[PDB]
């Protein structure tokens, strides 16, 4: 029959076919169990999804059309979860979260 | 009678403090600190070279830490009822993340 | 004394300020020379008429903006020499007994 | 030789501003110098052996990423 | 010669989520590396969970159980529910 | 099993500081610490379970402890490494 991807089996985005291969090539275990580059497909394009949403906000609330590492950065230290997942990690051209400390402002 | 404007001292500050935490460019100049990391890359090897990409990486990483180090550094010396950073703060700074 | 970028003083009420010399005013020519070259008045540059007239010298005071730059007629603008500098003293401690005379 | 010395206090300045503080004490610069070269080497260490193990004489961005990843500072944007 | 990435998949998704937001290079490299490492981290955790067990196979409910591990409250359910559907979705299919 | 976390008796903790070098204590701080602890047993409770029945089993092993432990950058050593 016509070669019918994965993926739209699934019907995700993510190329389970290439996941698959990858977790094959990895050195993690002998055998590999047949639904899990599906579960790993999925779960990936979720986490995209979510940091791309909230980046599209960021860069839409800078009147922007396209997304940038600040926008980036912005998304990912606002959010809770997320920065916490995040939290040893360095983007570049990030930037840094605008805040200034009370006691440093004029009174 | 003629004076010349001035803004009171902390004023500037608070100006750069927000310019400085809304852009992302590099701070430091590039060639100054290309020559020290390679002035440091000769005590383990002779004669390296380097892609660009390595040192932009360098610069990155070492500019992303400072600042971390510099805001650690602030909340230490505010406990301090103080304004004003001295280097006892970046040590106290240091040893409570584990560096020392 | 007068020249295109030397040294000048200016009087400003009871004080003298130093400053440096950058338009020399022709009258009869209407036209000014300056330094970045006969050049008439400019689009923004403008002489008032009582100092249009006489020698005048667009100058920038040291110490200064830049956004403080006047033009000032042969009136107030001396030779910058010693005695010039020391009737400037005069005039700072004539500032500071007055302030002084103010507070105390 | 000193490019120790070409970290300028006003880019130590900005740094700190970045990280947003307000008054800086003199004493402040060296011993941000000072800290800077110790990272400096700790991760050029890695890097130049890195480099080393793969038999080549040019130092990767790759190489870099890899010894920020195995001292906890994970940095993206370069592969 | 030719190098992969997940380029074209994460211009999908974009265009799921925000059919009409462009994106730079840089970007895009930062959210390739941003999934490379998700995945190394998974993947090794669910190696050693599969070692911890002295299991031959890695399932996807080893991927569960180390996306629980590592995802923070929320964003775990989610991921799970996520996983679960499309799985069962697949097999169905 | 409810407040139990008022089991950690003050002197406990007078202790606990003084192990840690610690001279003159506030009494406002007896609460925080309990909170604090209360947090990280939480954090490696949660994992300590998950890696439990992940292996489908009904007792909690020192040496998941271990594991969790070891996931949270915290390594023991002497529990059966």
């Amino acid at each position: 029959a016509k070669a019918k991807t994965r993926s739209s089996r699934a019907g995700l985005q993510f190329p389970v076919g290439r996941v698959h291969r990858l977790l094959r090539k990895g050195n993690y275990a002998e055998r590999v169990g047949a639904g899990a580059p599906v579960y790993l497909a999925a779960v990936l394009e979720y986490l995209t999804a979510e940091i791309l949403e909230l980046a599209g906000n960021a860069a839409r609330d800078n009147k922007k059309t396209r997304i940038i590492p600040r926008h980036l950065q912005l998304a990912v230290r606002n959010d809770e979860e997320l920065n916490k997942l995040l939290g040893r990690v360095t983007i570049a051209q990030g930037g840094v979260l605008p805040n200034i400390q009370s006691v440093l402002l004029p009174k | 009678v003629k004076k010349p404007h001035r803004y009171r001292p902390g004023t500037v500050a608070l100006r750069e403090i927000r310019r400085y935490q809304k852009s992302t460019e590099l701070l430091i100049r590039k060639l100054p600190f290309q020559r020290l990391v390679r002035e440091i890359a000769q005590d383990f090897k002779t004669d390296l070279r380097f892609q660009s990409s390595a040192v932009m990486a360098l610069q990155e990483a070492s500019e992303a830490y400072l600042v971390a180090l510099f805001e650690d550094t602030n909340l230490c010396a505010i406990h301090a009822k103080r304004v004003t950073i001295m280097p006892k703060d970046i040590q106290l700074a240091r040893r409570i993340r584990g560096e020392r | 004394e007068f020249a295109l970028g030397g040294r000048c003083l200016a009087f400003h009420g009871p004080l003298m300020y130093e400053a440096k010399i950058l338009k020399i005013w022709d009258p009869s020519s209407k036209m000014y020379t300056s330094i970045p070259k006969p050049q008439k008045l400019g689009e923004d540059e403008s002489i008032p008429e009582e100092i249009i007239n006489g020698k005048c010298f667009f100058i920038h005071y040291q110490g200064w903006k830049s956004s403080w730059d006047e033009w000032v007629g042969y009136d107030r603008i001396r030779a910058y020499n010693e005695e010039n500098i020391a009737m400037k003293k005069r005039l700072a401690n004539e500032a500071k007994e007055a302030k002084k005379s103010l507070l105390e | 030789r000193d490019n120790i010395q070409g970290i300028t206090k006003p880019a130590i300045r900005r740094l700190a501003r970045r990280g947003g503080v307000k008054r800086i004490s003199g004493l402040i610069y060296e011993e941000t110098r000072g800290v800077l070269k110790v990272f400096l080497e700790n991760v050029i260490r890695d890097a130049v052996t890195y480099t080393e193990h793969a038999k080549r004489k040019t130092v990767t961005a790759m190489d870099v990423v890899y010894a920020l990843k195995r001292q906890g500072r994970t940095l993206y944007g370069f592969g | 010669t030719r190098k992969e990435s997940y380029a074209i998949y994460v211009y999908k998704v974009l265009k799921q989520v925000h059919p009409d937001t462009g994106i730079s290079s840089k970007a895009m490299s930062i959210m390739n590396s941003f999934v490379n490492d998700v995945f190394e981290r998974i993947a090794g955790e669910a190696s050693r969970l599969a070692h911890y067990n002295k299991r031959s196979t890695i399932t996807s409910r080893e991927i569960q159980t180390a996306v629980r591990l590592l995802l923070p409250g929320e964003l775990a359910k989610h991921a799970v529910s996520e996983g679960t559907k499309a799985v069962t979705k697949y097999t169905s299919a």
